[PDB]
Parts: C-alpha cells; sequence; structure tokens
C-alpha cells in the first residue's frame, strides 16, 4: 500500500504541475483576446478617412 | 477594403461627372451653330 501512496502522490506533483498547465494554457489564451480585438482600429482609419 | 472606399468617391467623378461637364461645354459649342445659321439667314435675307 505504501509502494502504491508513493505513486498516489506521484500523480499528485503531476495533478498539481497540470494546473501550472492551466495557467500554461489557459491564462495564455489572452493573446487571441488581444489580435482578435485591438486590431480592426488601424483599418477602421480607412473609414475614417 | 475601405482603402478602395476612400479612393473612389472623389475618383469616379472623371467618368460620372465628367461626362455631363463635357456634354454641357459641347452642347454650348454646338449651339454656336444654330446661332451662326441665325446670323446667315439674317444677312441672307436682305439680298432679297
Amino acid at each position: 500500500t505504501d509502494d502504491l501512496y508513493e505513486v498516489a502522490e506521484a500523480t499528485y506533483e503531476a495533478d498539481s504541475s497540470l494546473e501550472a498547465f492551466q495557467t500554461a494554457l489557459d491564462g495564455v489564451n489572452t493573446a487571441i483576446d488581444d489580435v482578435a480585438v485591438s486590431t480592426l482600429q488601424t483599418e477602421i482609419e480607412e473609414l475614417t478617412g | 477594403i475601405t482603402i478602395p472606399k476612400n479612393w473612389l468617391d472623389f475618383g469616379w467623378d472623371i467618368m460620372t461627372l465628367d461626362a455631363r461637364q463635357t456634354m454641357d461645354n459641347i452642347e454650348t459649342i454646338i449651339n454656336e451653330f444654330p446661332e451662326d445659321f441665325g446670323t446667315m439667314l439674317k444677312s441672307i435675307d436682305p439680298r432679297a
């Protein structure tokens, strides 16, 4: 059981670092939300013109 | 594609409006001939 409890905590190091993957995959989305939406403005100047 | 829209609105007058510009010139130029014909009638008449 102990020999498998080591495996349990080893799954939990990977579990906790997969919350780090939530940072590295999900917070990291933000560039999408920027580049899709800070980007009409440069072309809208050919309406203002 | 608003680049075209910006350039068009003035530019197309060279086709759109210039036709009307030049035809009124042509029409007044042509009217020199009804005038001239009028002059020549008024000058031929006194021969009789």
